[PDB]
């Protein structure tokens, strides 16, 4: 599943 | 909005069966209720997360409202710092956020 | 509603320059003029995509529309199979998506 996958993306 | 969260992963396996599911559900509900009754949010993760972030007490920093997978923006709709939120199932498992800090 | 994407990061840093600015959408922009054209998107990943996901061809696998963030949300709710979406710009670059599928 992709939920955290693009959300770790995003990580700063 | 930005909104600074913590996050907590209870993980799932791909097609779990209803046992699965509840069980996730009722640790994911036992860490809310710990949480909100004043437990260290980050020790929770540290012993509970099988997120990368975990070992850092779950801290994802700054992050755009936009940008949150929208299960997560959805249920932030009204939070307010120190909000404990969820739990909020995904493909992944059961998550729980907390927030630190708002802008 | 489910999705399976590739997904590829051109990256920007946290306050760039507006000549940064123009050098990552020209290539986002190449890119997704090249994967339209029906070039291999994941070995487009592999060569240029900055995130986690690139060397397996920036393969996202499946998962629901809430689950996108918002800044996917929209545009990905009109698109089809095979589409090629974006350059869509976010605070840590521009991404490039494909519509490997839809169930």
């Amino acid at each position: 599943n992709f939920t955290l996958k693009f959300w770790d993306i995003f990580r700063k | 909005t930005e909104l600074n969260l913590s996050h907590i992963l209870i993980p799932l396996p791909e097609n779990p069966t209803s046992d699965q599911v509840n069980e996730a559900e009722s640790q994911a509900r036992a860490i809310v209720d710990q949480a909100r009754n004043g437990a260290d949010f980050g020790k929770l993760a540290i012993a509970h997360s099988a997120d990368q972030q975990a070992l850092n007490g779950g801290q994802m920093g700054w992050g755009r409202i936009q940008e949150l997978p929208g299960i997560f923006a959805q249920a932030l709709s009204t939070a307010k710092k120190g909000d404990i939120v969820g739990p909020i199932r995904s493909g992944v498992g059961f998550h729980i956020l907390k927030v630190n800090d708002l802008r």
